[PDB]
């Protein structure tokens, strides 16, 4: 098999740059419509990560920043596939993810809200697929936060991730959401995205099978990334 | 067929998650970061550092950044890499900074990258790719970075001929300059306004 | 009859100006709001054009540039009705079309695609209706082409065509498509237009029962302008 | 009743079919053209030329242009002109012309037009009436031309003064200029951003 | 794994032989019932090919009867997998194809239309499906082309092909079309096949995501041939 | 569980697609075709032809015909032969052709096949597998070709046996006839009519 | 106007000739399929007849054979127009009828039922369509009548119509039912035709706006011919 | 767009409605029958007559025919003749008849037509256009008579070489004879079975 390039990214399944709804993004994007290109070497390349570097404790956000006792909040697990637009497994991707605490409150310096710290939760943690797009992370379940695009807004419940895997066109960070959050109705933020079935998309289910009695919850959570077509005459990529 | 996962911006405190050093959380023992330069690293080190502004021209003090680069021989430390040739093995080919809270300015020390095979036969300019993520903005933005003192490669490179007005091809041009012995290349970024910077979607 | 003005441009049956997924309208569009006027006679009035001038293959594509043999592709009859909004017949009004090749590659010096250039096919042609507002023309099917708005972005198929009747107010220049073509519902240049009823408006239809056998197929496609209203009370034109 | 057809842009390559010999296509006989002026045509001769710019300042070098006018009594060359007097019999009124595709500079040689009635027993400035078509623009865009050497008619005109930004009525004057023994009329269009030419909706 | 016999051809899932709306079919098709056999081992066999006497441009009838320049007509790429009705791949069978150039004529000696022969295009092809079942080949999409059933019948644009597998009971000859060609409602030929649901495994559908970017586009087309049982008790085969 | 994709006729072209040279295509280096002995090929050499007549007797020009049969021993050239014998390793055992335009006529340069196992024990008398495609035939029509020489094992034959109309199985013998040396069999196939061949549903 | 060919006669829109539910057919219908022609002047041609020839009387089957008094059943009024399939009115085509007395009995040597013979009814008128291609006649409604099929079929009440109009290829013959006639959906002659949509193209409706107080009532029947294409490139024909 | 009326059988008394006489109907002064020659009328007399067969080859004694022709200079009778050259003014062209009751035999007396232009400049050979009507027959079906004694005409005629089955093109040729001074074309029409008769869709 030999690789062409990455499909073209639908820009109808995804927000536009300029969402005034959202009131950062009015400054914050480019007036000029983005420049296509057709891809090289460059795009369709990306770095590597080995899991030697990687901590036991990476992908347990429940004792990885632990000092004196365990963070309070929801223990759960999260864990699902990655894959390609056409079904592939992505292997060996990064996976980092980042939240607020139980109190929907960020361990950094410009998070002032009122919701409380939390001394043994640290809120970040990394991962990398498995041969078969398989990952899995455990954490405490984020609240939900206020914060000032209209005065009285709230985000609904979620938790940050990025994904650097086998082509620098796949970088994406994104963030998804929990089955049946009310507030879910009301963002800004997911509302930037077109279509419904694509909002659908960043969220996380309940799969009920897999709690871990007395212990903890899990939710599904899949990840689709951009995929790369065969070529099967000429190849132009170089 | 699967739709891709759509884009969410990365938020303000998208430096927990990415560069937890800069929020003060250390959890990890190995923290990924802006140096890209190892001890037995071949190429020339140069330093690539701007700012990157906002409509009113005020610059972004919580972005993240992120490059991909080809090591001094053009090659890229990726198995996706098809030419054949033997990588610098000492060289990871990316690297992630975020601006300085106060100032807004963040860098990268890295080595000047040698020119890769463009499509179909032809060759192009020494660049490095970038990306940006911040509160704001929805997907991150790609650009490239060419060098000024690579004029001649640069008027025969296939991206930059592809973008139709001239004008703008320049913002994407960064400038030398031979601080104290340290070659380093000026580029800001301008999201929107007069002189925006050209962004692809590649 | 004395007339009266043209009745107002529809602006919700027409493309907005700014229409920022086809992207070389981000920087060819006003900013501000266009300026409505009342008619005078320079609206009201346009060109005449004689039919001496016209050649005898002018509307026959086919024939019209064959210079050693016919053109390579699907051999069509297209015609129809030019009527304004208010029904009546447009008369001796200006059709000029223009189109690509049965590979989708037109004979322009700016247009590099690899479908293959044609020497026996030029691509444009003019009639003038009849008194019932009749036209007719005789063509090669043009084929669906790609271009970079997006980098994979493909036309669905179409022929161009421009009108100049009897009032510079009706100066109108559109395409239309064939019935069918899947790439209609993914082109953004016609998702441009607002509703489905009016990207409806620009399907050319299938016309069995004027198929010529052993020859051509036919499709029948209808053009409507603006029309006059006629004046019983104060004449203001003037 | 019916919707109007809608409009759609004129594409790239609006010049097959609409100045097949700027496209190198030689299929008709007749063709139409730039030049509005046959040898018994009355009234001054004069040259209208410009550019047409995008919002980076850039000119097109792909749009189409077309012109309607009356003759030098100003009596339109058209069965619904209503005056009731005799038209100039070698006017047609009408001419197309598509900007050079190297320096984007477009030009009509043709005759100064009469004042023309305006409604309600009012007289209009000497005006030439035009459309621009190209890629990006989804319906042609209507404008006039008035000349700076009719000030006097240009304060009195409806149209002008229907205009309530007066600021912007200057946009819609060309400048006379006497090269050579041509009398020659510049009038530059601004698509979009600063000195944007006023567009009509007639 | 023992293998039986090929499970019955269903009847009722193919045209009958005796159609009269297909006229040739009138004195071409037998009076008497088919006699249907218990299968032997001349059923069950079928030749094999090597792939060592394919020519490098076999697949892409684009290229293998080019000699000045490329064939005019719309740039397209057809595939997909080949299974039998069991779900399991149908590997190394030899599919051939044959159709008509892009104004919907035949480089056969019978073929008398007056749409243009295309002096670089044959309209032939085959290839051997890999070990997945999967096969790919390039082309130019054929015209529809008129044919006398009644005088003025067209057959909508299509690509005959056959298939060489496994077993002699899997031999079958079809054709395919392209989705949306509104000639597939009218057409005695496809209409020979009694159920919707089959007409439509003839149609070939887009794969936008397929295409490749300033080149060409892609149809997506599965092939089911019959399968064999297993056995577990009596072989009675032989 | 999914549908066998559906038949449809080869139609009047069939040749392009099946017998290019016979279309006048030179597309393949290595083209399928009516000789199915290769010079070490094993057993009598024979020559199969004939005619095959639609229902008002007149010929097909335009039919395409294949044979499957097994080598001298009666073993199948493919994996799916169960007998554990030595297949012949100079026979495909497959042949294609079409009859001439002018007079219908087809034929096969092959070999007499040996005896193949039938079901439960039972032994096959000699016999090539033969389908026929044609404008007018909506599926491949399959035929047996039987030998007259070979009565006794006819007599015998589990297939012929199980057409209950006896009258009927005469229609699947060919007729021995030797020629100049070379031992012809003589099968016509009559598609519809009085002695219409038997054909299967296998 | 150079007129081209008539369109071809759509045969799914037609009983077919073999029809096992009307046993006469059996023997009376071709086996093989009928060969369809390019037409020539033979078959767009046709006879003219003059009105000159018709007598007064000749559309009024009340009052064309009365000799004593008025035939006894229902007087009703027929009328309606003749038109090609594009519209266009039939003009000076010959209207042809006869059917059976108010007892379903014809006046015919073969005719035994036993339903009265009425000595004052004839059963059978001709007119010319006018230049709007209008036709009026009028008539006693006739009985319906059984007949063998089946030992016990009825037909439902009729008039028998014949249509030579300008050519030989628009030559039909054919008979129109009464709504409301509940014989229509039992009727083995009617149910030869193959879809309802045409089945109910030969029902006359009843026009109450038409009928002649004290006197008469009235049905509407229109009737549709085959239309010719107009050529505006080769004409052929000749 | 319309469809088509609908056809339906004429039925067993077609005669009523379209030869009252033949019923004994007396309601019409002028009446339509199978007499096309008039005294003043030019070209050769002939007498067409023959029988129809139905498939247990039973002549068919309801039968209604129509024959359509052109005069002896091969121009028909009719306002869409486009050949500018003028007809016989004593010709009608057509012509209808019964079939006896008792015996089954038609006849027409007519003239024998001059040869007509076919498509694309060809020439038809001398023919005459025929149409059958009766109980059984859902649409009235279409055949052509062509004449024994026109061999080289036939051989060249475009409609009987259209028809691909070449020994059914015979089933359309009558036999002249020559009776007492009347020269006569036999033609009989056999609408089933063997030597069916070839009908037209036209
Ligand atoms: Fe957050
Ligand atoms: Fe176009
Ligand atoms: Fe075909
Ligand atoms: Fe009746
Ligand atoms: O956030
Ligand atoms: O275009
Ligand atoms: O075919
Ligand atoms: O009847």
């Amino acid at each position: 098999i030999i690789w062409g390039a990455y499909a073209q990214r639908n820009t109808e399944d995804h927000p536009p740059a300029y969402a005034p709804g959202y009131k950062t993004s009015v400054l914050r994007s480019p007036k000029n419509a983005l420049i296509s290109i057709a891809e090289t070497l460059s795009e369709v390349t990306a770095p590597h990560f080995s899991a030697d570097k990687f901590g036991p404790k990476d992908n347990d956000l429940i004792l990885n920043y632990a000092k004196d006792g365990l963070p309070i909040g929801e223990r759960v697990i999260v864990h699902g596939y990655v894959r390609d637009q056409f079904g592939r497994p992505v292997k060996n991707a990064l996976v980092e993810v980042w939240q607020a605490n139980a109190s929907g409150r960020y361990r950094h310096p410009n998070d002032q809200y009122i919701g409380a710290m939390d001394p043994n939760f640290g809120g970040c943690g990394r991962m990398l697929t498995d041969d078969n797009g398989y990952y899995v992370f455990r954490t405490i379940k984020p609240g939900p936060y206020p914060w000032r695009n209209r005065i009285n807004e709230w985000s609904p419940a979620h938790i940050h991730f990025s994904l650097i895997a086998d082509g620098w066109a796949q970088r994406l960070i994104s963030q998804f959401y929990f089955e049946g959050d009310t507030l879910i109705d009301s963002c800004p933020i997911l509302k930037t995205i077109p279509s419904e079935q694509q909002r659908r998309a960043l969220i996380a289910l309940e799969d009920k099978s897999n709690f871990i009695e007395a212990d903890s919850r899990c939710y599904r959570f899949d990840i689709t990334l951009r995929g790369r077509r065969a070529t099967y005459f000429e190849n132009d990529l170089t | 067929e699967l739709k891709e996962t759509p884009s969410q911006t990365g938020g303000p405190y998208v430096h927990i998650g990415l560069l937890p050093k800069q929020a003060n959380i250390e959890v990890f023992e190995h923290n990924l970061d802006n140096n890209l330069v190892q001890d037995n690293t071949q190429g020339q080190r140069i330093r690539l550092e701007g700012q990157v502004f906002d409509g009113l021209g005020l610059p972004l003090r919580d972005v993240l950044i992120e490059i991909w680069q080809a090591d001094t021989n053009g090659v890229y430390p990726s198995q996706a890499d098809t030419q054949g040739k033997q990588v610098d093995p000492n060289f990871l080919g990316w690297g992630r900074t975020g601006a300085d809270f106060g100032t807004g300015f963040w860098s990268f020390n890295t080595i000047k990258p040698g020119a890769v095979p463009g499509r179909k036969g032809s060759t192009q300019a020494p660049h490095i790719s970038l990306i940006i993520f911040a509160r704001g903005i929805n997907i991150g933005l790609h650009t490239r970075v060419y060098f000024d003192d690579e004029a001649e490669a640069n008027a025969k490179d296939p991206v930059l001929n592809s973008i139709e007005w001239a004008t703008r091809r320049q913002t994407l041009v960064a400038k030398r300059e031979e601080r104290d012995g340290e070659v380093v290349y000026r580029f800001d970024i301008r999201i929107q306004g007069e002189n925006e910077t050209v962004f692809f979607d590649i």
